[PDB]
């Protein structure tokens, strides 16, 4: 069935909202899931690539796999057993990583598509145009949406400029190499991070593969690279019914930095990211991680030091918590570019009725 | 058969015939002489004559806002697959009665925008728009008792042109400059404003110093207005405090000069973000915030 | 070069049904091109491609159902509708967009072998297969049954109506070894070859037989080469020998 309870640190005196816990290495588990799931869930364990948009677009191909390896018992039907085991593979991710928005609005998909398939057609033809379907709705609602966002981008931004950028968005970096290689601007890319995970250092560093003026940053040294700036790029991750920015980690310091030093704030978002949910603080429900990414003194990743900190369970009260997903006020971005063109943050569920 | 000639026509007319409206005018009477039935020969024709026009345009914003809302209607039409004839003749006849709908909604505002206008509040007026100044006339109509403050705008000199047609309806008035706009705020219980146009994010297209006001009544806590006819609605989104369609200058740093010539160069056109206005107020309806978004959704159905 | 219409005339009628191939989008509807009535734009307005949100829908992606309703015969002005195509229509629609599509790749080869223009060679063609036959690719099917369309109309070029004919109509691998321990087993061989080539048939090695069976739909080849080894296995066994065929 799988592991659970049993963890590692402090239970916590203040933040205790979230699970903090869970299969890293493989042991005791059931023998019928399949093991593109299984890959999954181990990338996303340790992973420093994706930051929600990619995430969904592995998630539905993994799903399309599935489907592909779908055959139909002679006793039992199509919408019989499926559901059930769509369900063991939800849980598996809830164990590994905290699902996103987009991930459910894709599973919401899905659960509707089995419904709407009646178990009455031969099974070969079933299946075929099914992942013909999912493939047009990756298309509608990712790429064509993402170069939609890529031109309604190119419109706003002016000759010659300078842009600060945070995370590892994959709308953005693709945006940013639309500005240096098919438009032929004089960009100016600076990149920030933090430390729980060098997602600005990766983008940079495919920036750099480009040939791009790349300055790289970290969050301690803000009040001196804007003392120049005149656009920031956010990472959306999910927009919602209020109009707040549920994002990643250095976002909101950014954001109220730039507010208050005159230049505006910008989000590329797409209309999958959007949710009905709704919070106002940071505090709400947070996506909390183990302790064990900031043991060790940064630089790269793995270094293996015999440094100054070791002990969290043994230690008399050490909490070295940290968040990642985290929440940037309503009034401060601007802009917002999707399927729909463009539209303020203060008139965020105009998506969500349209549907 | 030209349509920047007819609005270069309306020179001495103005006031009920207002900018957009008339440039929709004649838009239509551009329509109807070449066949509506064809809709690859005249919506195209329709679109290079709007080219021109922008191509023309030195500082109007609200002209190409105007148009449009014209395409929609006349995309509308045929949406139920009606007769080629009867939907054509609905079409042309929509001119005139778009011109008609001008003076209804007038007549709609006048009547509703008074009512923010208390017992006894003086009020500090920017800007020059026929409804904002509608209500001003309106209320006096209505006879109640209202103070007005002028400010000292400066694009063609607009201060003096807006005194001087206070003077014409027997409200007294005193000029206050855009400098000492901020010292004004205390005895002021209002701040009014005439908009160019109303932005997609909920903001605002205004003139040589709109935004400026806004900070400063945001600071004071004392409220701000937009009032405006319902067509001032493009789908522009300014990003920032400072970018704007320009066919002149964006902030030009001149050479030295001992003649003095090349001085005068700065923004004649600023944009101030949503937070700053408390109310707005148009026809359709009585609504500030997010209703501006709506009502452009609702149009370009995207 | 790609130009010329499919049919006679250059600009359209009404009612008459096209596919569209779509080039841009929003604002008017979509200044585009044609894959049944020529290369050059023919607009549409958004109303019509509609009927039932819509920005997902094809926006310049691959191909849908139209029918022409304004035409300027004049300087080059088209309207269409996607509505008013009927569901027993659209079937119909796309049978002749197939159609055309055949005929626009069959008057391709011609134009690149004798280094000629597309559109003269178009004209030519279209006079006895599209206006007197009924249409081009079923004047196409009668010609490959039986010569009878092709024989009206004389060719200035007949080298690219060999190529056209070899491209309607493969060869398919083959290896035989032999491993005789007769007496007399040259002459076999020998007979073995008078029977299977008279379809290139050659020697690489002393055991090893390389030859290619020539088909004509594809499906051809097997039962020459399965004919050719019934006539291997019929040669060797009176000599006294043996023959392994793979």
């Amino acid at each position: 069935p799988g592991i659970s309870s049993v963890i590692p640190t402090v239970l916590e005196q203040s933040f205790d909202n979230s699970s903090l816990i869970s299969v890293k290495e493989l042991l005791l588990n059931k023998d019928l899931i399949h093991p593109s799931i299984l890959l999954l869930t181990s990338h996303l364990a340790h992973y420093k690539i994706v930051g929600s948009i990619p995430r969904c677009i592995a998630m539905l191909e993994v799903f399309q796999i599935v489907i592909k390896d779908y055959q139909t018992p002679k006793g039992t039907t199509l919408s019989r057993n499926l559901t059930s085991y769509l369900s063991h593979q939800i849980d598996l991710l809830k164990k590994a990583r905290p699902l996103s928005v987009t991930m459910g609005n894709a599973i919401r998909w899905l659960k509707q598509e089995i419904s709407l398939i009646d178990p009455s057609t031969p099974d070969k033809a079933a299946k075929k145009d099914l992942c013909e379907k999912i493939g047009q709705f990756a298309k509608e609602k990712i790429e064509l949406a993402d170069q939609l966002i890529i031109d309604n981008a190119s419109t706003q931004i002016e000759e010659s400029t300078t842009i600060v950028t945070y995370g590892s968005s994959k709308v953005l970096t693709e945006l940013l190499l639309h500005n240096a290689i098919s438009l032929k601007k004089n960009i100016k890319v600076i990149v920030v991070d933090s430390r729980p995970l060098f997602e600005g250092r990766k983008m940079a560093e495919t920036l750099r593969n480009a040939g791009v003026n790349v300055m790289y940053a970290l969050i301690t040294s803000l009040d001196t690279i804007f003392n120049d700036v005149d656009y920031v790029f956010l990472g959306a991750h999910s927009i919602l019914s209020n109009g707040f920015l549920y994002s990643r980690a250095g976002t909101a310091m950014l954001a109220m930095s730039a507010k208050r030093r005159n230049i505006p704030v910008l989000v590329c978002c797409e209309s999958l990211k959007f949710s009905q949910r709704v919070q106002l603080d940071s505090v709400t429900f947070n996506e909390l991680a183990d302790p064990n990414d900031l043991v060790n003194i940064d630089y790269e990743n793995p270094v293996e030091r015999r440094g100054n900190k070791g002990a969290l369970l043994n230690q008399f009260i050490k909490e070295r918590k940290f968040e990642k997903k985290k929440l940037a006020m309503e009034n401060k971005p601007k802009g917002n570019k999707i399927g729909g063109k463009k539209g303020s943050e203060g008139e965020s569920k105009d998506a969500s009725n349209e549907e | 058969f030209n349509i920047t000639e007819t609005y270069l026509r309306f020179l001495e007319e103005d006031t009920e015939m207002t900018m957009p409206i008339a440039a929709i005018e004649a838009l239509v009477t551009l329509l109807r002489i070449k066949t509506p039935e064809t809709a690859a020969e005249m919506i195209n024709t329709i679109k290079s004559s709007t080219e021109e026009l922008i191509k023309s345009i030195p500082n109007s914003v609200s002209l190409r806002a105007g148009c449009d809302i014209f395409m929609r209607f006349v995309l509308r039409n045929l949406h139920l697959y009606g007769d080629w004839e009867n939907c054509k003749q609905h079409l042309i006849e929509n001119g005139q009665l778009f011109v008609s709908r001008a003076k209804k909604s007038r007549n709609k505002i006048a009547e509703i925008g008074v009512d923010f206008i208390a017992d006894d509040d003086i009020i500090l007026v920017h800007g020059y728009s026929r409804a904002v100044f509608s209500l001003l006339n309106h209320a006096a109509n209505k006879f109640i008792r209202f103070r007005c403050v002028v400010t000292e705008s400066r694009p063609s000199k607009q201060g003096n042109q807006l005194y001087t047609l206070l003077e014409q309806k027997g409200i007294p008035v005193t000029l206050i400059v855009d400098s000492a706009v901020g010292a004004v705020i205390d005895k002021v219980d209002k701040v009014f404003v005439g908009a160019e146009g109303v932005a997609e994010s909920g903001g605002i297209i205004n003139l040589v110093g709109t935004y400026s006001v806004g900070v400063l009544a945001h600071n004071a806590r004392k409220p701000f207005y937009v009032v405006t006819e319902s067509h001032k609605f493009v789908r522009m989104f300014p990003l920032s405090s400072d970018d704007l369609p320009m066919a002149g200058p964006p902030l030009d740093f001149t050479r030295r000069t001992d003649d003095l010539e090349d001085a005068l160069r700065g923004p004649t056109i600023d944009y101030t973000a949503q937070e700053y206005i408390t109310a707005l107020i148009t026809d359709l309806g009585v609504l500030t915030p997010s209703a501006v978004s709506e009502e452009l959704i609702k149009m370009w159905y995207d | 070069t790609s130009h010329c219409r499919f049919y006679e005339n250059k600009y359209p009628e009404i009612d008459d049904i096209v596919m569209v191939n779509v080039q841009q989008i929003a604002e008017m509807g979509a200044y585009v091109k044609l894959l049944e009535y020529d290369n050059i734009e023919g607009m549409i307005l958004l109303s019509e491609l509609s009927r039932r949100s819509i920005q997902k829908l094809i926006r310049v992606g691959k191909n849908d159902v139209a029918v022409v309703l304004r035409v300027d015969k004049e300087k080059g002005y088209i309207d269409l509708s996607k509505r008013r195509v009927s569901s027993e229509d659209i079937i119909k629609c796309e049978e002749k967009y197939q159609k055309s599509k055949t005929v626009h790749s069959i008057l391709r080869y011609c134009a690149e072998k004798f280094q000629i223009p597309l559109e003269e060679l178009y004209k030519t063609i279209a006079w006895p297969l599209s206006r007197k036959f009924g249409h081009a690719y079923e004047a196409f099917k009668l010609s490959i049954i039986d010569e009878t369309v092709w024989e009206g109309i004389e060719p200035p070029s007949k080298d690219v109506l060999d190529e056209l004919k070899n491209y309607i109509s493969v060869k398919i691998r083959a290896d035989v070894e032999v491993s005789c321990f007769s007496y007399e087993g040259i002459d076999a061989i020998k007979d073995a070859l008078k029977s299977a080539e008279d379809v290139k048939v050659k020697l690489v090695a002393a055991p090893l037989y390389v030859l290619t069976t020539q088909a004509l739909d594809k499906q051809k080849g097997i039962e020459q080469l399965e004919s050719a080894i019934e006539k291997i296995t019929e040669v060797i066994t009176k000599y006294g020998g043996v023959c392994n065929i793979t």
